[PDB]
């Protein structure tokens, strides 16, 4: 075992011991610790309400001096998130707050789940979701409710 | 416990999760 991999089994032990709220995360497979899925569950009140939304993280060898990538493999609408999935936020990006040595898997989760709860206007990797968030947000929040029944299959 | 057990726990959470927001999003 080399750094990355005792890092991401440890990681992974807390993240079993102590779940963030509406978090399934771990390795797809432990012979392979570098491939995370992560189902994150949008949060009660907030217009992803009970969306299920899978992400894959692909974690670099050189973990944790460098942050993995993220995409989702469900249909989103948001503007942090590419029309292809891929995810688009600071704490990713290497050295607003960006990889460093606090940051964590759980801190990209619960990032990634705080973006959801209050979609930001930074980014701008969804400029159809970024402008509809900006000025018509009813509509904006019809859609996130269809990205919801679909995550879920209904 | 061991590799398997906790991969079928953690695709077991996966399902649960599922189940549990499906009633979320239906109910009322």
């Amino acid at each position: 075992a080399g750094t990355a991999l005792k890092r991401l089994m440890a990681e992974y032990k807390q993240l079993t011991l102590n779940p963030p709220e509406g978090i399934v995360a771990g390795p797809m497979n432990e012979e392979n610790f570098f491939e995370w899925e992560a189902l994150i569950m949008g949060p009660e009140d907030t217009c992803f309400e009970f969306g299920v939304f899978p992400a894959i993280l692909s974690f670099p060898l050189d973990y944790p001096l460098s942050p993995p990538k993220m995409r989702f493999t469900c249909e989103m609408f948001h503007p942090n998130i590419y029309p292809d999935g891929r995810v688009c936020i600071s704490i990713l990006h290497a050295p607003a707050e960006r990889w460093s040595p606090v940051q964590s898997v759980e801190k990209i989760l619960l990032s990634v789940v705080s973006m959801l709860a209050e979609p930001n206007d930074e980014s701008g990797a969804n400029v159809d979701a970024s402008k509809m968030w900006r000025d018509d947000r009813e509509q904006f929040y019809k859609i996130a409710k269809q990205i919801v029944q679909k995550s879920l299959g209904l | 416990g061991p590799s398997w057990a906790r991969q079928e726990s953690l695709q077991e959470r996966k399902q649960a999760l599922y189940e549990y927001a499906r009633r979320r999003f239906t109910e009322r």
